[PDB]
């Protein structure tokens, strides 16, 4: 990806998590879960669904009869019909085409960027408090039981 | 004690394509592109179409002794013709700007048909009941069009007519008729006596006058005489007049209409059911949802754009990568 | 001791729409959208319009009576029409190609109005004086068109008329013309005599001939008669020759102008002042900076393409967060 | 924002930074001030300017005059006209509506990157001479006055 | 010991431009606009076009003593006109439906030109021989159209002729003739006799009848004379019947063809050589590979679109940063 | 760029590297050299060389003849032809601008992101054992010869 995160330092996906798009998987001495972040998730429906609408609502189209009727002696115009058609016609369909190969790449870079900053997120708040494996995982230094994993999920861990 | 920030997963096998991918599988994923339809011709905005089937617009107009049962057309948003659709001026001749009248004719708010020149006392002193031909037959006999009358001669005289009619209707009345043109001067004397007959209507809007241009010329279905016909949509409060020494098919009935904006002719043998739709096209009606389609070019309504695409799939999710 | 780094915000309350939020406040943006017009009519690329006002085209190529202010029209970059653009063709009748005709004097360099073939001494032994009708009245007075003389018969003799000309204008000459058709055969005698009169005209370019389609019609402000109007532009060294033995509306005066692109007819019943303008619309003169306007379909010039958008922001500036 | 720093670490603006797009903001024992990054803002403003002239000059447009005037018997090129124009009106709507739909999502992500990498420019330089605050800001482990926060803002700071 | 981890850099000049930047060197970019052609008229897709050279559409059809060359025409994808196509209607008159019949001809499968009425026994006690004109000159000496006769009078008596073919060719037949129009009365009668002639096709698919349009009018490389063709395509068993009592130059040759879709014709004075292409323009056949072009607006075949564009370079490496 | 690293904190690139797109240049006392990523190198070249067919495929084009052919007395309709080509011819011209304007701004960004990732896919290996020199290099704590060197690059680098 474009940031790095998917399919890239965090290399696969969670088919255990069930509950959303971007999230956290902790595992200390009391159990072990998946949880998804769900400020983000939401954030990034709202943002996609936004999207989507936006593509669609931004559709103009009016009451049309496109066939048209022309007899053996208006083959010129007929012609120039045709020309309408077949140039509106390939308008649309470089340009649906093309939006959605971009929209597409942009979408899931969208959703990259959005593992990148949730994994610096913690990254921030952890410090020095737990040791980077490369992998999307962070091992703490010291015992983090579930208020503990809480803490970091909600944003609010301690003393770093 | 560990945490690990990761990405959903599933058994997603949508793909979507990218600017630098193919086939990336998605875990969610949305269509763009409609590429469906019920297979049936349905209503247009809840107004359902006319259907013609055996007829055509020319035979229906007309009159056509096989459109008997279009008689009582009303309403319709769009017309409907069918690959059986060859029942139309079963007299040769040509149509004058029929694909116009067509177009101008796909939708309809209103219409009625009425005797403007009634066949009984408006042509007396005139053969107003030999006017059939086997052209136009009707169940083994001769008969011709319902909605123009093949004014004849009475005994050996065909004197100067002369009628009109004013639209007092409330809204525009379409007026038919037709110029006979013999393929002889011979043919042209024994119904018409008069072999230098003309024809002349006249609305504020009109004026085009006819003379039989007798030529010797093919047979098509029998008869080696052409009829072209003519219409012309008379406006409120205008008086339009007719007169002729022979060579007219007189109108006999015309219709007054309302008409709304424009549709279209969809020609297709597609079922027709009280479904609605928004978007019309030969195959069937489609969804007016999504912005693009591939069902077909022509279409009539509010409908999604035509693109020679097959595949228009945006992703929505995350690049699906599972495996445990 | 302590540095951060921020950002700019500000008071503004711009907004703007993404692919992903709706108004997101930011601090400085950019309209990309033309919603605005002066109201006025104004010149196009530094050439004022032509003002009909009370008359229409028509009527002003015509000289209709109440059009004798368009007299002296010249230059024009495009044609207005009002509201009230109802005096045209005040003698009923058909103006052949006429669209055509708007459409190709939309735009004119040099527009100068001759006497082509004056009245006095080109029609002897023939009346030239009784041509008026009070279908075209000029101050209660029964008048006629300015640029058309409708030649009638003299005593009880109208004899085979024959004039040409030469367009030695060193550009192209327009040059109108009518045929006149009666209501029937008695009017069609009294007036030119030969009940079976005919017009020609000839150019290298030109050869349609015409005969009186005298036939029975309604009467619109006040004639049973028509007027079909014709008109022609006559290359440099060409020659056009007119001859007929009864039914024409000999051309009294022509036109000779030098056209350059085209423009169209603005129609609109805006006050017209002399700004200037790049393009123009029937509300007002537009500015044409932005790629896109929302203020009218209909424009001429150089314009912006014309968009159902009402909002077309873009920003320029970040997300615009205040507080303290 | 895609890069994490608008509204993101970096959760406000600055109202007082008034010569600007991007800046600082110092508070040392002598005095404190928000101070604009120049190279980054003209940049920026280059950069912008640029982009918006290139959506207008782009837009080639020769003398046209929509309007034509059909008579009742040409009723089929009369709506053959409509259909050219409600086309192009209908293919310019969705366009300009999508290019600034998405030309925006780009400059705002545009202004994140451009802050990213200032906050970044500077992280790079201070090093262990300044603990993070997950804000935007830094805070010295030593003494830094008016030439030394000067040295970070052109930066020239020095050993770290 | 150090690593460090950086891009690529070269001697490239190429720049494109980019949304925040204008003229980026980079290393490695693609053209997407096509700018070339090899100046020749080529053949389109693997079919020759058909050249005319001195003669235009009208003189090749018609049979211009000019275009005895072009009478073995056969094949061809597009037609080609040169600034010298000046050969064509060498007597005076229009054309009736030539830009129809120009476009309807661009591409031809099969050609083949037939004595359809054979001057010798065809026209029996009817003037064959004396169709010949000044303006129609072939070496000095007077002569006429190759593919239509003109029926002049035998002796002081031109009877009612009348003339069918059957299009049993198995494919659509284009028959062309013409109706000859004099100066006068004085002419129509040295030639045609009857001072009241007329001439009139029918086809099951046709039946315009004509008479001669008399009339002073200029003259037009000699003649003052005027002579409109016609043409139709006779479809498959259809039957055309001509006759007439003066007025006519009959058909003589006819062309039995096969059209396939359809193509344009080209008109430029570029050399034409055996290459083949997609795309075929003024200039010459441009490369149908980039999605873009600006070699020329009127284009034939699966051409790129064409834009006012000069530089369309897409980056395809990086930024080109060199240096030591 | 977007991504900080093209003409930012690398800001030259290596006439000297000619076997590739992004890549190492290392400096031991065993000798030196510069040496392409080829994994990252490779997939670049797959993904810019699948936008361009993209942008050329997508191309659909019927079998047209834009002329047309009108007489003095069909100027509306002529008009109308020129209306539809002008149209057209300001669809296309504004888009394939555009187009590549924006996919021009896309591909480097591209790149850059590209430098970026691989310069932290190494800065993540070696962690404490180098110090970054801003400037896309890090100099080894400790003796790095040909074996290590080669570590780091095939992305096996040891304890760090
Ligand atoms: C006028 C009338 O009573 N209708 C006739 C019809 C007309 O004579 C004809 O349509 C005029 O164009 O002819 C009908 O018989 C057809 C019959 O006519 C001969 O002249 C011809 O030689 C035959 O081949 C044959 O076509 C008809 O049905 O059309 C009788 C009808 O009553
Ligand atoms: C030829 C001439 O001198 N103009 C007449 C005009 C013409 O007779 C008319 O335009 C020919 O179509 O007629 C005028 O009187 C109109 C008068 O004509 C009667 O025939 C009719 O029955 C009346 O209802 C009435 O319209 C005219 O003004 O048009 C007189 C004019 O002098
Ligand atoms: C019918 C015939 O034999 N062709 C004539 C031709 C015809 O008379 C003419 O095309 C009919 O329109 O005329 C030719 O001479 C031209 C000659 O005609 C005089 O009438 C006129 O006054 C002269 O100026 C001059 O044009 C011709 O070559 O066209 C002779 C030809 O044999
Ligand atoms: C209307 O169309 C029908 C169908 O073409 C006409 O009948 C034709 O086809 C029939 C086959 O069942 C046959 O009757 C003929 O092939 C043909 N018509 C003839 C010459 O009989 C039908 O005649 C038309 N109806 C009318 C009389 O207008
Ligand atoms: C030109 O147009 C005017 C306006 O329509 C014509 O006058 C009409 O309207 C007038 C109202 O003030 C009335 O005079 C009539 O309703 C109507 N004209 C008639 C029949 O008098 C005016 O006549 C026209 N000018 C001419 C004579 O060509
Ligand atoms: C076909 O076109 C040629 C070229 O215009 C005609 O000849 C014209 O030009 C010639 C110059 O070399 C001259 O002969 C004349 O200017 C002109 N024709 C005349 C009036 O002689 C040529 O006549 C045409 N061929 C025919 C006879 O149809
Ligand atoms: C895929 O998983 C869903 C649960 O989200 C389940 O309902 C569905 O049956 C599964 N189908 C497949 C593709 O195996
Ligand atoms: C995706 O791969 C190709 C496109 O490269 C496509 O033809 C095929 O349908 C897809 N295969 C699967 C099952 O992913
Ligand atoms: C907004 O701030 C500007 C200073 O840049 C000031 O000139 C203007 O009056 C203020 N207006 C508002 C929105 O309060
Ligand atoms: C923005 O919100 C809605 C769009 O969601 C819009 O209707 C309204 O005009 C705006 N409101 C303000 C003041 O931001
Ligand atoms: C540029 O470098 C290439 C090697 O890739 C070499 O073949 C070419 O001759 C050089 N030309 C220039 C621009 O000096
Ligand atoms: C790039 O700079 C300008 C565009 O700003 C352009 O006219 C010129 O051709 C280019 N100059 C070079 C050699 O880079």
């Amino acid at each position: 990806g474009l940031f790095g995160a998917m399919a890239g330092f965090i290399e696969g996906g969670w088919t255990g998590m069930i509950d959303g798009w971007y999230g956290y998987h902790h595992q200390n001495e009391q159990g072990s879960g998946y949880a998804a972040d769900q400020k983000s998730t939401q954030n990034a429906i709202d943002g996609i669904t936004n999207k989507v609408n936006s593509i669609i609502e931004k559709m103009n189209t009016q009451f049309t009869a496109v066939g048209k009727e022309f007899n053996n002696l208006e083959r010129r115009i007929e012609n120039l019909n045709k020309k309408v058609d077949d140039g509106f016609l390939d308008v649309w369909t470089y340009n649906a085409e093309l939006l959605v190969l971009l929209e597409n790449e942009r979408t899931l870079d969208f959703h990259d960027s959005n593992v990148r900053n949730l994994y610096e997120k913690v990254k921030s708040q952890l410090r020095n408090n737990a040791k980077e494996i490369g992998n999307g995982c962070f091992e703490f230094y010291h015992k983090c039981d579930d208020e503990c994993m809480e803490s970091v999920k909600n944003g609010t861990y301690d003393y770093p | 004690d560990t945490i690990c920030i990761g990405y959903h997963a599933n058994n997603s096998t949508d793909t979507v394509d990218t600017v630098l991918e193919k086939n990336v599988t998605v875990t969610h994923s949305v269509n763009l592109l409609e590429d469906n339809h019920n297979g049936k011709l349905c209503k247009l905005n809840g107004i359902a179409p006319l259907q013609l089937g055996k007829c055509n617009v020319a035979g229906w107009l007309l009159g056509n002794p096989e459109c008997d049962l279009l008689l009582t057309a009303n309403s319709w948003s769009y017309i409907i013709e069918t690959s059986n659709s060859e029942n139309g001026t079963c007299y040769p001749g040509e149509f004058i700007d029929y694909e116009e009248l067509r177009e101008q004719l796909s939708s309809v708010s209103s219409f009625e048909r009425f005797e403007i020149f009634p066949k009984a006392s408006s042509w007396p002193n005139h053969e107003t009941t030999k006017g059939v031909t086997a052209a136009c037959s009707y169940f083994g006999a001769s008969s011709f069009y319902r909605n123009l009358l093949w004014i004849t001669k009475k005994g050996t005289s065909y004197p100067k007519l002369s009628k009109s009619y004013t639209n007092n209707k409330g809204k525009e009345v379409l007026v038919l008729w037709g110029v006979h043109h013999p393929p002889t001067t011979s043919e042209q004397q024994t119904l018409y006596q008069n072999t230098d007959a003309y024809v002349s209507v006249g609305s504020s809007k009109y004026n085009r006058r006819f003379t039989p241009e007798i030529a010797a010329r093919p047979k098509v279905r029998g008869q080696a005489g052409r009829m072209n016909y003519y219409w012309t949509l008379l406006d409120q409060g205008d008086t339009i007049t007719f007169e002729a020494t022979g060579n007219l098919i007189a109108p006999w009935y015309a219709f007054a209409l309302n008409k709304g904006s424009d549709s279209g002719i969809i020609t297709s043998d597609a079922p027709v059911h009280n479904c609605d739709t928004k978007c019309q096209t030969p195959h069937g009606a489609i969804n007016s949802t999504l912005p693009f389609q591939n069902v077909h070019p022509i279409t009539i309504g509010e409908c999604p754009k035509y693109v020679k695409s097959t595949k228009l799939r945006m992703a929505t999710g995350l690049r699906n990568i599972p495996s445990i």
